[PDB]
This record gives C-alpha cells, sequence and structure tokens, in this order.
C-alpha cells in the first residue's frame, strides 16, 4: 500500500536538518521496500533529485529514532513552481518524557544487559522494542 | 519575550514564566496571587543580590535564551514575619544514586 | 490562574498551572489541589515539572525544538516516574 508512484516528473528538493540528530533519509521504492539514502549531519543540507508522488520519510541514523519533515510522517515532493525548489524541514519531534528516558537509557546500557536493570519485566520489552523502519509501515497502513 | 523561571524559598518552588520587561515588583504580585503574601512582605533575588522593585528581569539578567522552558532560571524569596526579613534559604534537591554497574 | 501544588517523596512542595500538570493523565485522576508522590523524590520530580513546561511550550509550534535534556544520573528514575505518570 505504502510506496512510491513511479511518475517520472522530476521534482527539486532541499532537505534541511534542522535538528541535533544524524539524519537517515528514507525513500519507498515501488514495492515499498525502505531505500536508505546518504547521511546528512546537523545543521545541514542537501539539494537533491526526487520526483512527484515519491514517499520520503526520516530518521536518527544511528539510533533509528523518527523525526517529521514539514511537521508530519511522511513527504512527498510537490509539482516545483517557478523554477523553485520544495523545502523539507527535518526536526524533533516532542517525544514524550517517557520515550526520551527510553533513548537515554538504551545510548548507556549494551542490550545484553537490559535485563540486569531494576525495572518491572513491561520496561524490559519497551527497552529491547527499540524503534524499526518497517515496524513504523506497518502501523502508518492501519 | 518570555523568560522560564523556578521562584524558589526553603522547600517550595513555583515554576512560571514572565516578560523580559517586566519588573520584579510584578513579579512579586505573580507571588502574592500563589502564596498570598503581599510585595512589602517580599524580597525576590539573584543568587545572592537583591533586586529592586522597578527594574526589569531583562536588566537584572534573565533573559528569554538562558531562562529556557527546558532549563528556567532561578529566582530567590525570602518572606518578613513582623519587623525583620528572614535570611535567604534554599533548601537543595535530593541527590541522585550511584550510577549502576551497567550505566558506567 | 490556577495552580496546583505537587509533593515529593522528601517534602519539596512544586507549584505548577494546572493546565500544565494535566499532561498527566495519573494526576488528573489523582485531582479528579494537592498530590502527594511518596515515590518520587524532588531530583525527579523538578524534573517532570520542567517537561511539562518544554511539552506546552513547544506543541503545535514551527519554531525549531531543542533537545529535552536528561543527565545519566538521573535517568532510570525518570523513566520509572515517567511510566507511572503516563508522559
Ligand atoms: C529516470 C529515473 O531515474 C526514474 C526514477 O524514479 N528513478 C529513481 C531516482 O532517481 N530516485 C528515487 C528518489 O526519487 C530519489 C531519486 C534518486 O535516487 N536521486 C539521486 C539522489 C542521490 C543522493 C541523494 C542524497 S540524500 C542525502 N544526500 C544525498 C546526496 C538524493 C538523491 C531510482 C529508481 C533510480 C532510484 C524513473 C523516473
Amino acid at each position: 500500500v505504502l510506496r512510491s508512484v513511479n511518475s517520472r516528473e522530476p521534482s527539486q528538493v532541499i532537505f534541511c536538518n534542522r535538528s541535533p540528530r544524524v539524519v537517515l533519509p528514507v525513500w519507498l521504492n515501488f514495492d515499498g521496500e525502505p531505500q536508505p539514502y546518504p547521511t546528512l549531519p546537523p545543521g545541514t543540507g542537501r539539494r537533491i533529485h526526487s520526483y512527484r508522488g515519491h514517499l520520503w520519510l526520516f530518521r536518527d541514523a544511528g539510533t533509528h529514532d523518527g523525526l517529521l519533515v514539514n511537521q508530519t510522517e511522511l513527504f512527498v515532493p510537490s509539482l516545483n513552481v517557478d523554477g523553485q525548489p520544495i523545502f523539507a524541514n527535518i526536526t524533533l519531534p516532542v517525544y514524550t518524557l517517557k520515550e526520551r528516558c527510553l533513548q537515554v537509557v538504551r545510548s548507556l546500557v549494551k542490550p545484553e544487559n537490559y535485563r540486569r536493570l531494576d525495572i518491572v519485566r513491561s520496561l524490559y520489552e519497551d527497552l529491547e522494542d527499540h524503534p524499526n523502519v518497517q515496524k513504523d509501515l506497518e502501523r502508518l497502513t492501519q | 519575550m518570555d523568560v522560564f523561571l523556578m521562584i524558589r524559598r526553603h522547600k517550595t518552588t513555583i515554576f512560571t514564566d514572565a516578560k523580559e520587561s517586566s519588573t520584579v515588583f510584578e513579579l512579586k504580585r505573580i507571588v502574592e496571587g500563589i502564596l498570598k503574601r503581599p510585595p512589602d512582605e517580599q524580597r525576590l533575588y539573584k543568587d545572592d543580590q537583591l533586586l529592586d522593585d522597578g527594574k526589569t528581569l531583562g536588566e537584572c539578567g534573565f533573559t528569554s535564551q538562558t531562562a529556557r522552558p527546558q532549563a528556567p532560571a532561578t529566582v530567590g524569596l525570602a518572606f518578613r514575619a513582623d519587623d525583620t526579613f528572614e535570611a535567604l534559604c534554599i533548601e537543595p534537591f535530593s541527590s541522585p544514586p550511584e550510577l549502576p554497574d551497567v550505566m558506567k | 490562574m490556577m495552580y496546583v501544588k505537587l509533593i515529593s517523596s522528601d517534602g519539596h512542595e512544586f507549584i505548577v498551572k494546572r493546565e500544565h500538570a494535566l499532561t498527566s493523565g495519573t494526576i488528573k485522576a489523582m485531582l479528579s489541589n494537592e498530590v502527594n508522590f511518596r515515590e518520587i523524590p524532588s531530583h525527579v520530580l523538578s524534573k517532570v515539572c520542567m517537561y511539562f513546561t518544554y511539552k506546552v511550550r513547544y506543541t503545535n509550534s514551527s519554531t525549531e525544538i531543542p533537545e529535552f535534556p536528561i543527565a545519566p544520573e538521573i535517568a532510570l528514575e525518570l523513566l520509572m516516574a515517567a511510566n507511572f505518570l503516563d508522559c
């Protein structure tokens, strides 16, 4: 269901990493498989060539945490008006306090030791259930 | 421009915000409405320095880029009982435990 | 403006706007004007109050968002509190 349309109509785009993370852009190809592209350092930008109807989303390249693009989940290049590119602003979301705590703990404890931490089993599961591009596509379909 | 604050006396802490252009006296009217003590029975401090009623919070060093939502600046509070003011006193927060072995 | 009092396990009393505290569904139920937390120390509950301010400020905003900061020392305890408060 979630896949780029093979439209063949060019669309120039600026990816702008207005986040503190290293950003990994992900193109959803014609069968819906997620295909990763070169990463952007924080505060940096790239003029790239994409196509109308093509699906993109964005992630932290190291932890796979999800980021937003123009205030939302998915980015689809539109028609270019007056020879001017489309701006794709990549930003941090307001993570819950729970999910932010989980990011920090994950970045301090090796996965083998999540089970030696003194917390309810319910949180051990939450830690091992780390962000993943496939899962989010299954969700976003529903 | 909004500045974000913790106003602190003894074991009391208030979270609120104010304009960079608002006055020390005006901040006391806020405290009055919350803790029920009028401005004349209040002293406010930046660290050890007593603040003048007519000065702005900007003049006194609370700016929109230092006094942030996720990391607000501290303003000290002291009350007067009868003739004389108490000395400024702010109870520290609790101390965290040692980092567990797995987090080292 | 309506405020509420959140009191930590060690006796510190934090006074925040009612609106900001209703971010937690747990706190909402404990009210429906003071609430005592027997398991949450002040070094954790002060950070919780700061997240309320941060959330209400940056939700629905086009100004770039800064990272909400958490020291390594207080992370495990803060996780446990966020889990209980559902925030
Ligand atoms: C004539 C084509 O090439 C068509 C097409 O859709 N081609 C796709 C294509 O060109 N794509 C898919 C996406 O729309 C993006 C575009 C592409 O791959 N562009 C090159 C490119 C290279 C690097 C970057 C990035 S991302 C971060 N930094 C850079 C330099 C961005 C784009 C591909 C099947 C070849 C992958 C059939 C129209």
